[PDB]
């Protein structure tokens, strides 16, 4: 079990770890969020107190070093740091285990929700979304751009998602203008699986991702990729059976874990109506639909 | 953005543009059969194509062997008017081809775009108006043309005539509506006004009389009455 010591807890803030938030008092004796499940990437995330506006956080993985949370007064806002020094940072997370100064990582021990959200999610994969080379851990916040939202501005510091664009020369082969609008496959299979992600389970590390930066920070263009992702499958005709049936669970957990009080923006009712009930996998999504009819029927 | 009222006059501007209506595209009769049952049967079509600033009208005639063994053809028949649209631009030279194509059925617009991918410059456009192209078949010479094809072909037509050398293009547009507004909403009664005078004759190369001026003031006038007349036996007014 790993831990993503802090600082200090500064300004009042909700802090998020994963699916979980708890609120932070200005200058509470906060230091930090211990017993966090190996094995998994994770994101710390923050809300402060006076301004909603400020949602901002931080992806990582806590095989890869030993990171801590700092509140900067200059920028406002607390940062992720790597400390090489691997004993003082051991001593430092002992200190604070010792006087019980952090919150413990709430993992009921039936529950598999974060595994099933970030099955196929690797950090590996997110620091090419997210470009800062120099950090072993990723930043994202509510208002960055995706790399096709910017198409249509700091380059440096956008959503490199992968563009899926159903009117452009990539999604439709000359000669099968009408085979290739309709029927999906061939941009599905050849262009993004076999040519761009090579398997599928980049593509649904990155479907996970984008869902999840559109769920924890109100990011618009990440809810734009999930869509997009899920719509190109629904819109094939030809996608084996094993992908499929992923689907199916990926979205289940997904629709599962959405607060309900943000169903009305996170879900776009043409896409999924179109999903569930007029695409050619309108049958393959049992899970899926099941949930969605009996959680937001009103969207349908 | 939409063509409407308001941006008419964008019509007649030196900008190439086309109209393409599709309606007359798919055409069948509906008959029974010996068992009792409903089938259809294909009759040939055509893509009405128009340049509204000079009358050019590239009429691709649509044979019934095209749809032989397809399906869903309603859904096939916008796609190859877009790839038939698609074909005319690529076949004519770069300073013909069009800067706008300007849909009259907002279904064709997506068929259309992507058959335009690679002109990322032409702009595929809808319109709120209501134009009567569909009663372009209501123009003999039209029909004949069609009716008789054996093959798939392009028949080209000026469907202004000779008017341009007397009338403005917004005119000679006006004109043309109404008068396929007429064909549409009577048939009959709108080719008898344009046929009740005998001694006006149609030239060969042409597809309307040879009215002068004034006729065309009182045959408009006539077919103006024709629509009120109409519009007055449906709604009992
Ligand atoms: C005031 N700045 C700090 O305390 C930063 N430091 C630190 C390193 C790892 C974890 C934590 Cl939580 C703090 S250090 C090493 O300077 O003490
Ligand atoms: C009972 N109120 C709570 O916030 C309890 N929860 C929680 C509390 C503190 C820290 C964390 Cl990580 C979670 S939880 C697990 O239900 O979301
Ligand atoms: C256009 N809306 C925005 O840019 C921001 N919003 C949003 C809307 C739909 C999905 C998502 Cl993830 C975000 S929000 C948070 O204001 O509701
Ligand atoms: C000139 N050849 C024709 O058959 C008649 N015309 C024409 C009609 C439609 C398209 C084209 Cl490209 C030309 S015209 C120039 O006389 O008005």
């Amino acid at each position: 079990m790993n831990t993503v010591p802090f600082t200090s807890a500064p300004i009042e803030v909700t802090i998020g770890i994963d699916q979980y938030s708890f609120n932070v008092k200005e200058n509470q004796p906060f230091h930090g969020i211990k017993d966090i499940p190996i094995g998994h990437v994770h994101v710390i995330h923050f809300q402060h107190a006076d301004n909603s506006s400020m949602r901002y956080g931080y992806w990582f993985d806590c095989r890869m070093g030993n990171f801590y949370i700092q509140y900067d007064p200059k920028d406002g806002l607390y940062k992720m740091m790597e400390e090489r020094d691997g004993a003082k940072f051991e001593n430092i997370v002992h200190n604070f285990k010792e006087r019980q100064m952090m919150v413990s990582y709430p993992k009921i021990d039936e529950d598999d929700t974060w595994y099933n959200l970030t099955e196929f999610v690797q950090m590996d994969k997110i620091r090419k979304i997210v470009r800062k080379d120099e950090n072993q851990f990723s930043y994202v916040d509510s208002s960055m751009t995706t790399v096709q939202e910017n198409e249509l501005s700091d380059p440096a510091h956008s959503l490199n998602y992968t563009v899926i664009n159903f009117k452009s020369r990539e999604a439709i082969r000359p000669g099968h203008e009408m085979e290739d609008f309709l029927d999906k496959s061939y941009y599905l299979n050849t262009v993004m699986l076999q040519g761009i992600f090579k398997n599928s389970s980049n593509y649904f590390g990155e479907l996970q991702f984008a869902f999840l930066n559109a769920m924890f920070f109100g990011n618009y263009g990440s809810s734009l990729q999930w869509h997009a992702m899920i719509e190109l499958i629904c819109s094939s005709a030809t996608v084996p059976k094993h992908m499929l049936d992923k689907l199916d669970e990926i979205l289940y957990y997904q629709i599962k874990t959405l607060p309900e009080q943000y169903s009305d923006i996170l879900l776009n009712e043409r896409v999924w109506n179109i999903c569930l009930y007029s695409s050619f996998q309108k049958n393959s999504l049992h899970n899926t639909e099941k949930i969605m009819e009996n959680k937001y029927p009103e969207l349908l | 953005g939409a063509m409407n009222s308001s941006n008419y006059a964008e019509l007649f501007n030196n900008d190439i543009k086309l109209f393409v209506d599709d309606t007359n595209v798919y055409r069948v009769t509906v008959h029974k059969t010996f068992e009792g049952n409903v089938a259809t049967k294909a009759i040939n079509g055509c893509i009405f194509t128009l340049n509204p600033k000079t009358g050019h009208l590239f009429l691709k005639i649509i044979h019934t062997s095209v749809w032989a063994g397809q399906k869903r053809l309603s859904q096939l028949a916008k796609w190859k008017t877009a790839e038939e649209v698609s074909a005319l631009v690529r076949s004519l030279p770069k300073e013909e081809q069009p800067k706008q194509i300007i849909v009259t059925r907002k279904a064709m617009l997506d068929p259309l775009e992507v058959h335009m991918l690679d002109f990322p410059n032409i702009a595929i456009r809808p319109t709120e108006l209501r134009l009567p192209f569909s009663a372009a078949m209501s123009i003999d010479k039209l029909s004949d043309v069609v009716m008789k094809a054996t093959e798939p072909q392009m028949v080209l037509f000026n469907i202004y005539d000779d008017w341009l050398d007397r009338i403005s293009s917004y005119t000679a547009f006006s004109r043309l509506t109404l008068l396929l507004r007429a064909l549409k909403t009577n048939e009959e009664s709108a080719k008898m006004i344009l046929l009740s005078d005998p001694t006006i004759t149609i030239k060969s190369y042409h597809l309307w009389p040879s009215f002068t001026d004034e006729q065309w003031i009182t045959i408009e006038s006539q077919m103006r009455d024709l629509i009120l007349t109409e519009y007055g036996r449906k709604y009992n007014v």
